[PDB]
């Protein structure tokens, strides 16, 4: 009973020290787990959502909401641990262009989620506000037959959840472009809206 | 005395506390009930103006005193997720805040650390008030040690 | 003394400036009457207002105190009111630049920003002469302060200057500096007539709505 939605309390500074209850180190210890356990939890996720949903579209939106609830957490944790706690630090750039948060994703997010850095990151020549984020080998979903793409939305559900909470609202879809020796390649394309673009249209 | 707040993106507060020096056992005479929520919502406009610009009036997470208004120095801070850490400075006379940027910037840094510790709970979703007494105990010890 | 006759000539010069500026009202469209104490021509009363403004500025600069900057405001008012119609008053602009560089510092060469610089200089004369005798007229003999028209000075400044910022990407006036000039606006302001306060907060609401500063 400290902060309700009803009032504000007034208590004096430089009073007595209160009790010590719960604390934890924010910086990561290096922890590893098998790929099989997270793959088993991932297929159990897709199995339960296959069980309790009717058609493909709202299944995809529910999986994207599942990814969203990791991404909105993950933004502040990765930026705070890339700024460096009780140790003396400061504050990163807190980047605000479009072309460097995607650089931040392709550099740090994919090398945080996985051992390897993300592969390629190109724009679209035919239209602006379309950005291609591509890998060669999806390590979330390498265990499903390749003709289904909807099970690939969870990771781009992260990316929308990484982007909308960072101040750039957008929308993502994913397709599979079988280019080269990689049969599954998994393009994720990011559709922004107009209302952000003219904002950076206003900023020269 | 200082009024401290953390405000959401859809203009709602998740944390609010007011802490005073013990000489004035009652703090902020008559401003506390009416003036201090309204001038904070007024300062949210200009913090929303300066969040998207590049070169201020470096590093964009901290920023100085954003306005001065009825002799009150209003100091802001912008987190990575868009949360805004506006905290005002009152006194009977005028107040100097820029000399405490050696200390108050660090105060905003570990209360940002405390907010990241709050956010990592999977049960705690955003647009929820931070209804935890442990958070109060840490932020008033940080208010004591960063006076 | 010469001070009393110079002050009476300055008061008559300010009255001549206000009357001759008031003479060129409603554009003189078919005003071919007898015209007592007026010219009532196409551009004669604007030119006589400019000449009276130059003489009033010369007399106020020679008398170097709240009445000093009234003619400096009235010169820009005459320039703007003539510029509502056609105007080419570059000689009066050069006379105002010479008098303002003799007394103050102009340091500006921009189109329609010299009037704003002149008004910002014109506030400083009343700001300096605030620490003086409080009552000097008789219509405000039982007043409290000269704040009652000191607020009307910078509100007519804000009204004449905020319309220059149309919405667009090249803005002649930045939002930040006029928001921070409205920052030091909030003086004592408690006891005043209620019609004055509802109109002056309506002007602050108008400039904030046009600026987009919604909260």
């Amino acid at each position: 009973t400290v902060g309700p939605k009803q009032a504000i309390t007034s208590e004096a500074s430089t009073t007595y020290i209160p009790s010590r209850i719960y604390s934890e180190s924010l910086l990561f210890k290096r922890q590893e787990a098998s790929l099989s356990a997270m793959a088993f939890l991932f297929q159990e996720m897709i199995s339960q959502l296959h069980r309790t949903c009717k058609t493909a579209g709202d299944f995809e939106t529910k999986l994207s909401d599942y990814g969203h609830n990791i991404g909105i957490r993950l933004l502040e944790l990765l930026n705070f641990r890339a700024s460096s706690s009780n140790y003396i630090t400061k504050m990163r750039r807190r980047d605000l262009k479009i072309l460097d948060i995607l650089q931040f994703i392709h550099g740090t997010l994919w090398s945080y989620l996985f051992n390897h850095v993300s592969d390629d990151l190109v724009k679209s020549s035919e239209r602006d506000n379309e950005y291609m984020i591509v890998d060669n080998f999806p390590t979330l979903t390498q265990f499903i037959p390749g003709e289904n793409v909807s099970c690939e939305y969870f990771v781009c559900g992260i990316i929308k959840g990484f982007l909308f909470n960072a101040g750039f609202p957008c929308g993502v879809t994913a397709h599979r472009m079988p280019q080269g020796g990689h049969s599954q390649r998994t393009v994720y394309l990011i559709q922004f809206d107009r209302q952000v673009l003219d904002r950076e249209g206003l900023r020269f | 005395p200082q009024y401290f707040a953390i405000i959401g993106k859809k203009d709602n507060p998740v944390y609010e506390i007011e802490f005073t020096n013990a000489e004035n056992p009652q703090g902020f005479p008559q401003d506390l009930k009416e003036l201090n929520p309204f001038i904070l919502h007024a300062s949210l406009d200009i913090v929303e103006d300066l969040q998207w610009q590049i070169n201020p009036t470096t590093d964009n997470c901290y920023l100085g005193k954003v306005d001065h208004f009825y002799g009150l120095a209003i100091t802001a801070y912008i987190s990575y997720s868009g949360m805004k850490f506006v905290m005002i400075h009152g006194n009977s006379a005028n107040s100097s805040v820029v000399i405490d940027d050696n200390n108050m910037r660090s105060f905003y840094q570990e209360v940002h650390e405390l907010y990241v510790k709050t956010l990592m709970n999977p049960f705690y979703k955003i647009t929820d008030p931070i209804r935890s007494p442990a958070f109060d105990s840490r932020v008033r010890t940080l208010a004591r040690k960063h006076l | 003394n010469r001070s009393q006759q110079k002050s009476l000539g300055r008061q008559m010069k300010i009255l001549g400036n206000f009357q001759l500026l008031a003479g060129r009202y409603v554009d003189a469209l078919n005003s071919f009457v007898d015209a007592i104490t007026t010219l009532y021509k196409v551009r004669d009363y604007l030119w006589l207002g400019s000449a009276l403004d130059g003489i009033s500025i010369c007399f106020l600069l020679l008398s170097y105190n709240s009445i000093s900057i009234a003619a400096m405001q009235s010169p820009r008012n005459s320039i703007m009111s003539l510029s509502a119609p056609a105007l080419n008053i570059d000689v009066e602009n050069i006379n105002l630049p010479l008098l303002i560089k003799c007394i103050s510092d102009k340091v500006l060469y921009y189109y329609d920003l010299s009037l704003m610089h002149n008004s910002e200089y014109a506030p400083q004369v009343v700001y300096c002469e605030f620490l003086l005798k409080t009552l000097t007229f008789m219509t405000s003999c039982y007043k409290s302060s000269e704040f009652s028209k000191d607020v009307l000075d910078n509100i007519v400044k804000n009204q004449h200057r905020a319309l220059s910022d149309i919405p667009n990407s090249p803005m002649f006036p930045r939002f930040e500096v006029y928001f921070y000039s409205n920052k030091l606006f909030e003086l004592q302001l408690k006891e005043m007539q209620v019609e004055a306060q509802i109109k002056i907060y309506s002007t602050m609401a108008e400039v904030y709505r046009l600026l987009g500063y919604k909260r």
